[PDB]
């Protein structure tokens, strides 16, 4: 059985794709080959192959993501702070990570506490390790231990897989089964399993610390042995968030676990529905989807969607202690979140393309000529109306005509369902401070608020059109009658018929990228200016509120120039004048490193692989001059390729100076 | 009857599931199964394992084809099965049972609408409620536009009324002068200069494209929608006039 | 070779060889399937203590042959040429020689 | 319309026939190939301009040119579908 | 300088190659500025000296 | 190959003309953004007397 | 616009009908608004910083 | 706190380092000398002699390697022993270098390599 797990192979680069075996004529062999690594659905084998290749990968990148835990809580557990932190979280800045003295680099480790020095981590898991009860450098210790040993046990699942499951291997294929199972024994039964933990570890420990004793003498109150507590301790009636824990500015772990007990329940009682509930309408979704790329899709574009629910559940309904104070965790875990939400939303689509084109569709692509049609109108609607907005208050307010622009203190566009919308929450009617930081106070929508939700719309459907335009058109379109004898990606059909570049599926995603990081940079920003401006910030003793931005959201966000003076500009004072200052140096490298790789990217974008092609063979016939002939011909990149690393270049480079401008001037306030 | 198929033992797969995925295999599949076919599994080990073959397996050979067999559950059942074989044949049949998008999904509303048209190779022809409905189709007609016995100057007249009636609203309030003690004749003035310019639009369209489907039997071409046209401007004028009138009286 | 007791038989006889083995282990039925990472798998006839290693088969020329990929070779020089520069660095700080 | 010309490099190798995909191209019988046949392109006035049958010529330099006319253009060399110009 | 060497090898590549480089060789027969030689023979987006 | 005008004298080695162009933008492009960026590194790191 | 009630009944886009623009148009309509944007953002910005 | 007594000995090791090396009268950033001097500090001459040394020594075992390996396989699956053998043989490139020019052995004939696309026919 393993005695055909054979390293012969090794050697002989491109062995698993067929259209690589004639060998290394040219450089562009090296892209393809790099290309079709993963492709395993055109790789040479049967179908059996296939899937023992998608679930030992899947068990791969799984024992990855353990490795990538054991080093986070190996750094947390020698090369941190996390000791004087915990003692006092809202004086020391969580740092988990240093920087080696060479080349000067020693500038970027800054003051975190009197005995470390080092850079200041935004990942917010020394919160993660406070909620889950981590005190001593032993258990992180056991921690990391217990992630290394899930790392090696699922590479030796993954390592067996190859050969345990054969042509008759049919496990994957039971969907009830995957279904039954996960839904049951992991939303149900392990959620249940962290309420245990929580209810046995954390209401033992958390408030022990909460009740001062950051001591709890040591391990003879910290190490369990606590059953004279009680589960609900300090639950203090009330309801789950109207009331938040006054010491640590967060729900009361107490909450968090019954939380997760009922949603095991909940879990388990719905697995047990699924027994008899409704059906035979989703059936023949229920049929045509049982295919690698179908499941792919709906399960990126689920797993986006809970990282964008995330991402605004992480921010204001606090859950972790002395988090909400940490304003450069709550930002990044945001940001952080709405990245990954647009990203595996776009490869929802890509793969919603891709099995389009290697199954059989469904029903709603025959009239798919009024879908993305009334969705190009919607698009241009809310494009000539949430922006224009924007354009017409820019314009009068630079003819002198404020009282003709669309603000509070003018013609105001009031946001009614979101005021109306006093559901969520439902606090009291103040705010909430734990020390000389704001908590959480309700964001007060207004008419910037109103303008700038209809621009999220606006980018939201536009990335939609892109995405389900690439999806519906993939077989066949008015344009080109066999795009489905031209595989999933190809550059074009030809000059012909007008021009015919752009037309796969792969550059409608080449296209929604764009979009979609056009449409997530506007949230970035709306959140980062918002929360300044609105949430965020010091206080007064007589209650009053000195915000970050001091209010500029509502009287500057309301025009272009707004944006791009009071939050490109005034706000990005912290990263541009970020030289020799210790902490914030390589924020300030780093955006004139994002600068560079975005203007690098519109090489790759803006110019076709021709040029480039005879400017190499011009150069390749100086090389053949001096006898230097490189047998593996060089070759421009090819058109798929180029764009693709134009738009990887862009959006890169994009993220970077976002990412740098945000992280420093929030690590400079704070 | 096919051999394999036969005495074949209940600890390989029982019968109930082996006849559910008898049903599901397609009959022409039987004889020969494919491959990755739950039969063509059955079929590889019931021609290896039974009565007068190999009795016993390992224990872990046993449970990778306890894994290989389908678990009773994971196939589709009678009613199922019907529900597929008439659901394409509907959808084959140029039928479409009747959905309408909701929540990021669907409601089926029970109804089969015949989709494809009289031409069914048309595109434009596939009939939708919105459009060939009996309420659209005779709300369509009664237009000012197609309805049937009115002269050109009469569907001007009309379609110029209610213009010249709405337009002037968008600037009487909300405009430059929306405030200013008259702020509506300055929005009758900005009605009627976008009423003119639609129709020069319209006499540009009547004089370049000239749509002969308003002219009556010998005539120039193109006559009846410039009627048509100046009867929308002097319409246009009309009814904003009238909205003006309105506004200031009341 | 790993098989040279095993009493491997095919399919056509399950049920009609019974000689056991060297070993006490009942003949084996090989199935060739067409898979070229799986190319034969084989089944058992009942209860056997067989001998089926799980660690793969690698030899040092292959292992070498892939270490002398230019993947390879051209990461291993920048690699010690980074980790040289790097160390330098550490020993010869700011250029004060220069 | 464009302008689609076959030159004698022509092999007959039939595969600029087949990749065509609207039908401008055909064979004919020749002389000047082993082949006795050599390609000939009698409808360009259908010619959408793909450039398939220069992407399937493997003589050196394609014995199959497609010279594309831009202010020339047809409603067959657009491949105009919601409108007619006839 | 380095932005006038570059200014200056576009152009002039642009200019020499006009009438025919290695992978358009018959590039003086066509138009200054069209459209692409389709995406076979490798892909050929900005072939023409326009371009 | 007639050797008379001045283009054919520039066409004949128009590969060498390119392919120098291309060495000395490639150089002036390496050794001033290099320089530039080790400048940026040296004053990012509190050390101005390292450019 | 074929499909909508009034407009069907009088342009069936058979005189201008629309279409994108080809390549070479392409190129060049962004090479017009890239040149127009990065010239003419520098007045403004020269006007506010020596005025 | 000894990393930072660390770090203040280096930048006074560095003061006193520099104050032979030319700095400007008004900016006080030393400057480097790209006259061909050869004997000032910070002259540009010792990096320049040693790079041209190194880099020269690379290409020409990359070339030796590609003239002793005429074939796509072999640049895919590096020959290691002579890859290494023809790395250490660089040492000598501005002698070997400049004997194959002067011989006849680095330089093509134009007439045998292809020259470019046409510009002309008829
Ligand atoms: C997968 C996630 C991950 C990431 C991104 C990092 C990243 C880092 N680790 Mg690390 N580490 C990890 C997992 C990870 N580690 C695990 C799982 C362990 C436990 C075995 C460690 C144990 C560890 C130690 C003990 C140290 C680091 C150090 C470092 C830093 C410098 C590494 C270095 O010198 O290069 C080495 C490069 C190579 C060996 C080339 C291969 C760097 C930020 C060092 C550090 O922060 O110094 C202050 C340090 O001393 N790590
Ligand atoms: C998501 C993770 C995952 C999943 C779904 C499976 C699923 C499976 N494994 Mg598996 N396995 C995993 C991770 C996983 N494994 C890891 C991480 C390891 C390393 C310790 C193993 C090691 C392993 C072995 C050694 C065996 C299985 C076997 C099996 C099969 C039966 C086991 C059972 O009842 O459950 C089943 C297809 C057994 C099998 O193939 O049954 C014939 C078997 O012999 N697995
Ligand atoms: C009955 C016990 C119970 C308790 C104490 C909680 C408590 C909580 N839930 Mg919860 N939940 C429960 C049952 C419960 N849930 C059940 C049965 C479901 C299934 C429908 C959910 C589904 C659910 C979701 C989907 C979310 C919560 C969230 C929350 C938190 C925010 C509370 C808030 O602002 O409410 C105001 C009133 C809080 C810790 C939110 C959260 O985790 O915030 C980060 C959140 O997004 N819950
Ligand atoms: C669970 C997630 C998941 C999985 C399993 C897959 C799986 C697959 N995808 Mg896919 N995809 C995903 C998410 C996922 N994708 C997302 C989120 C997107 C949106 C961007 C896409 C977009 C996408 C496209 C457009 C295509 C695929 C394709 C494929 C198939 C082959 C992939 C391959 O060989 O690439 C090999 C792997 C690589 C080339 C990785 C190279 C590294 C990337 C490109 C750059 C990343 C830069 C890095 C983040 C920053 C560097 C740090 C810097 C500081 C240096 C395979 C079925 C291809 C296909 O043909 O499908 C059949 C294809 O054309 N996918
Ligand atoms: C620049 C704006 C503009 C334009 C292009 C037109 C255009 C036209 N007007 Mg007009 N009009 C305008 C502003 C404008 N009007 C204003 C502000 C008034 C109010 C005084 C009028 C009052 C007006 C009258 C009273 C009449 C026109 C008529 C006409 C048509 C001859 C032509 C379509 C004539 C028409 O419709 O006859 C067919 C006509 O009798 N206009
Ligand atoms: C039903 C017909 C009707 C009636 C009752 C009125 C009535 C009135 N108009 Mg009027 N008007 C009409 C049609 C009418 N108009 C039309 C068709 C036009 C377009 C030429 C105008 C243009 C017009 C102007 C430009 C003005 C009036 C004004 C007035 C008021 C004096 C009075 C309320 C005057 C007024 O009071 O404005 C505030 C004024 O300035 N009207
Ligand atoms: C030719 C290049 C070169 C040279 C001369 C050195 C030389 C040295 N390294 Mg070093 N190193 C290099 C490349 C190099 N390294 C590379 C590429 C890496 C990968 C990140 C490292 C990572 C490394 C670490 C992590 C450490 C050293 C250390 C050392 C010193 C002790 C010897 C040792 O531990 O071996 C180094 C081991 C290897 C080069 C093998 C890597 C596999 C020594 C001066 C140690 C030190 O400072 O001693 C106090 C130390 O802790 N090096
Ligand atoms: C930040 C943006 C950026 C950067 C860095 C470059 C960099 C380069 N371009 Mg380029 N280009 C860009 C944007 C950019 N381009 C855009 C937007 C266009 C419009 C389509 C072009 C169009 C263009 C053409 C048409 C040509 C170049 C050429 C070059 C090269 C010049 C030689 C040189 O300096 O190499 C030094 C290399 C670097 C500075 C890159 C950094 C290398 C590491 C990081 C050090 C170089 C690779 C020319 C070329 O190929 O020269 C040989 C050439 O012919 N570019
Ligand atoms: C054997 C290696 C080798 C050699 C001897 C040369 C030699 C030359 N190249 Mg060159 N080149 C190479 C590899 C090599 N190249 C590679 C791999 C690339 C792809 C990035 C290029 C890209 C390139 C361009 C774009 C240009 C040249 C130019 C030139 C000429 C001027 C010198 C120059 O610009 O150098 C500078 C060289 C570079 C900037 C390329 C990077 C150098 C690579 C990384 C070295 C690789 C060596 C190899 C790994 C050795 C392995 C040995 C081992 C297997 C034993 C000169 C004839 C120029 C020219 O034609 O002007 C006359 C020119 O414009 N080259
Ligand atoms: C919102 C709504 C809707 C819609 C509605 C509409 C669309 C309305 C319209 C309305 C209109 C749009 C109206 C109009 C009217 C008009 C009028 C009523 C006019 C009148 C005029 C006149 C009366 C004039 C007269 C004259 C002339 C003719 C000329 C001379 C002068 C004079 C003045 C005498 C719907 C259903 C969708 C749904 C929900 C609700
Ligand atoms: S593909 Fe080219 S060589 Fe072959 S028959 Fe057609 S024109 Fe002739």
């Amino acid at each position: 059985i393993f005695r055909y797990i054979n390293t012969t192979l090794w050697a002989k680069a491109g062995h698993f794709n067929k259209a690589l075996s004639k060998g290394a004529k040219t450089t562009t062999w090296i892209w393809n080959l790099h290309d079709y690594a993963h492709d395993f659905d055109i790789q040479q084998r049967s179908t059996g192959l296939i899937a023992r290749k998608v679930f030992s990968s899947n068990l791969a990148h799984l024992s990855l993501v353990f490795f990538w835990i054991s080093g986070m809580h190996l750094h947390g557990a020698y090369l941190s702070n996390y000791d004087i932190w915990l003692k006092d979280p809202k004086s020391i800045t969580p740092s988990s990570h240093l920087a080696y003295s060479l080349i000067g680099q020693d500038i970027l480790n800054s003051y975190t506490s009197e005995y470390f020095s080092g850079i200041t981590i935004t990942s917010g898991f020394f919160q993660l390790y406070r909620s889950e009860g981590i005190i001593t450098q032993s258990q992180l210790k056991y921690a990391c231990a217990t992630s290394l040993i899930a790392t090696l046990i699922c590479l030796s699942g993954s390592y067996l897989h190859m050969q345990l499951m054969s042509k008759f291997t049919s496990f994957y294929k039971k969907f009830q089964s995957l279904s039954q199972d996960h839904l049951i024994i992991i939303f149900g039964s392990r959620s249940t399993s962290l309420s245990a933990h929580q209810i046995h570890k954390m209401l033992p420990a958390n408030p022990l610390l909460d009740s001062g004793i950051s001591k709890p003498s040591i391990l003879q109150v910290i190490s369990n042995s606590l059953s004279y507590t009680l589960a609900l301790f300090s639950t203090n009636l009330s309801s789950t968030g109207k009331l938040l824990n006054p010491s640590t500015r967060s729900v009361f772990l107490s909450q968090v676990a019954a939380h997760h007990k009922t949603t095991g329940v909940v879990f388990i009682t719905l697995g047990l529905i699924r027994f008899l509930t409704m059906y035979k309408s989703q059936f023949s979704i229920l049929t045509s989807y049982i295919d690698y790329h179908i499941v792919l899709s709906i399960n990126l574009a689920l797993i986006a969607s809970l990282s964008i629910i995330v991402a605004d559940h992480l921010t204001r309904t606090p859950i972790y202690p002395h988090k909400s104070t940490s304003y450069p965790t709550i930002l990044c875990l945001s940001i952080h979140h709405a990245w990954l939400s647009g990203f595996l939303i776009i490869g929802s689509g890509a793969h919603a393309s891709i099995f389009n084109l290697l199954g059989s569709p469904t029903s709603e692509i025959r009239h798919r000529d009024p879908i993305y049609s009334h969705l190009i109108w919607v698009c241009i609607a809310i494009g000539l109306h949430s922006f224009s907005l924007y354009c017409h208050n820019d314009t009068l307010e630079a003819l002198g005509r404020p009282e003709d622009i669309f603000h509070d203190n003018s013609i105001q566009l009031k946001a009614i369902f979101a005021k109306q919308s006093f559901l969520r929450a439902e606090l009291q009617p103040d705010i909430e401070m734990l020390d000389k930081k704001i908590i959480r106070i309700t964001q007060e929508l207004g008419t910037a608020d109103f303008i700038v939700h209809h621009i999220h719309a606006f980018t939201i459907h536009v990335t939609l059109l892109i995405l389900s335009k690439g999806v519906l058109y993939a077989r066949n379109s008015r344009f080109v009658s066999d795009k489905l004898e031209l595989g999933f990606t190809y550059p074009c059909d030809g000059p012909g018929r007008g021009g015919t570049c752009q037309i796969s599926p792969w550059d409608h995603l080449f296209s929604a990228v764009f979009w979609m990081y056009n449409c997530l940079n506007v949230v970035t920003f709306h959140y980062f200016w918002k929360m300044q401006s609105d949430v965020w910030g010091f206080v007064s003793i007589q209650k009053h509120i000195s915000h970050y931005s001091q209010g500029d959201f509502s009287v500057n966000s309301i025009t272009i120039n707004g944006w791009l003076r009071n939050l490109l500009w005034s706000e990005a004072s912290q990263v541009i004048q970020s030289y020799a200052l210790s902490s914030i140096c390589p924020y300030g490298f780093i955006f004139l490193i994002g600068h560079f790789i975005w203007a690098f990217s519109l090489m790759f974008l803006f110019s076709g692989r021709a040029y480039w092609q005879e400017l190499i063979e011009s150069i390749l016939w100086s090389h053949h001059k001096l006898k230097i002939i490189p047998h593996i011909q060089p070759r421009a990149l090819s058109i798929s390729q180029g764009r693709a690393v134009g738009f990887i270049h862009y959006t890169l480079g994009g993220i970077g100076s976002t990412w740098a401008f945000i992280i420093s001037r929030l690590l400079v306030l704070t | 009857k096919i051999a394999y198929l036969q005495d074949i033992p209940r600890t390989i797969v029982e019968k109930d599931a082996l006849e559910l995925i008898l049903k599901n295999t397609p009959k022409e599949q039987w004889e020969n199964p494919p491959e990755d076919s739950y039969l063509y599994t059955v079929k590889a080990f019931a021609e290896m394992y039974g009565p007068g073959k190999a009795t016993k397996m390992g224990w872990w050979d046993y449970y990778r084809l306890k894994m290989d067999m389908p678990d009773t559950t994971r196939l589709s059942s009678e009613r199922e099965l019907q529900e597929i074989e008439e659901y394409e044949k509907l959808m084959m049949s140029g039928k479409v049972p009747f959905a309408v998008p909701g929540p990021s999904g669907y409601f089926f509303t029970g109804f089969v609408t015949q989709w494809k048209g009289k031409e069914p190779f048309a595109g434009d022809q596939v009939i939708t409620l919105t459009e060939n409905g009996l309420f659209a189709k005779q709300f369509l007609s009664a237009l000012a536009f197609y309805r049937e016995g009115l002269k050109p100057w009469q569907r001007g007249l009309e379609i110029g009324m209610a213009h010249g009636y709405f337009l002037i609203g968008p600037f009487t309030s909300l405009g430059p002068l929306r405030n200013t003690p008259e702020a509506a004749t300055v929005g009758l003035l900005c009605g009627c200069a976008i009423v003119g310019i639609v129709s020069i639009g319209g006499l540009i369209f009547g004089s370049t494209i000239k749509p002969t489907r308003f002219d009556k039997d010998g005539d120039k071409p193109g006559a009846g929608f410039i009627e048509m046209i100046n009867w929308h401007a002097v319409g246009g004028l009309g009814g904003a006039g009238f909205a003006h009138a309105l506004i200031t009286v009341f | 070779a790993e098989t040279e007791e095993g009493l491997i038989i095919k399919p056509e006889e399950a049920g009609k060889i019974t000689s056991r083995d060297k070993n006490n282990n009942p003949p084996r039925i090989v199935v060739k399937t067409n898979d070229w990472d799986i190319p034969e798998y084989q089944l058992s006839t009942g209860a056997s203590n067989q001998v089926s290693y799980i660690t793969p088969v690698v030899e040092s020329e292959d292992i070498k042959a892939w270490l002398s990929l230019n993947v390879n070779f051209f990461s291993i020089i920048i690699l010690f040429t980074v980790g040289g520069l790097i160390e330098i660095q550490r020993f010869f700080p700011d250029t004060l020689y220069w | 319309s464009h302008a689609v010309k076959i030159y004698d490099t022509c092999i007959g190798c039939t595969l600029c026939v087949r990749a065509c995909p609207t039908d401008v191209l055909e064979m004919v019988p020749a002389s000047i190939n082993a082949a006795k046949q050599v390609a000939s392109s009698p409808r360009v006035e259908d010619c959408v301009g793909c450039k398939r049958c220069e992407t399937a010529c493997p003589t050196d330099f394609l014995s199959i040119r497609v010279y594309l006319q831009d202010n020339e253009e047809t409603q067959y060399s657009l491949g105009l579908d919601l409108v007619d110009w006839s | 300088a380095l932005g006038l060497h570059i200014t200056v090898l576009i152009l002039l590549k642009g200019g020499l190659e006009a009438r025919g480089s290695k992978l358009m060789p018959d590039k003086m027969e066509h138009s200054f500025g069209f459209s692409c030689d389709g995406p076979g023979r490798g892909g050929t987006c900005d072939i023409s000296a326009w371009d | 190959q007639e050797s008379s005008s001045k283009q054919i004298r520039i066409h004949t080695h128009k590969a060498a003309i390119i392919s120098h162009l291309s060495w000395v933008s490639l150089w002036l492009g390496f050794h001033t953004l290099a320089v530039y960026s080790h400048n940026d590194t040296c004053i990012a790191f509190n050390s101005p007397s390292k450019q | 616009h074929l499909k909508t009630p009034i407009l069907i009944n009088l342009w069936n886009g058979d005189i201008y009908t629309p279409l994108a623009l080809s390549i070479v148009q392409a190129r060049f309509i962004g090479l017009v608004h890239f040149s127009t944007g990065l010239i003419l953002t520098y007045p403004p910005f020269i006007i506010g910083a020596t005025s | 706190y000894a990393r930072f007594n660390k770090k203040i000995k280096m930048i006074e090791l560095r003061e006193t380092a520099y104050g032979d090396r030319l700095c400007g009268k008004k900016d006080g950033l030393p400057r480097t000398i790209a006259t061909g001097e050869w004997n000032v500090r910070g002259s540009a001459m010792w990096p320049a002699a040693i790079f041209l040394y190194i880099a020269g020594w690379i290409g020409w075992a990359g070339r030796s390697y590609l003239i002793r390996t005429n074939d796509a396989a072999k640049e895919i699956n590096i020959d290691v022993p002579l890859a290494v053998t023809c790395m250490a043989s660089g040492f000598s490139w501005p002698v070997a270098a400049w004997q194959e020019i002067v011989n006849g052995e680095m330089a093509v004939p134009n007439d045998q390599i292809h020259n470019g696309g046409p510009w002309n026919q008829s």
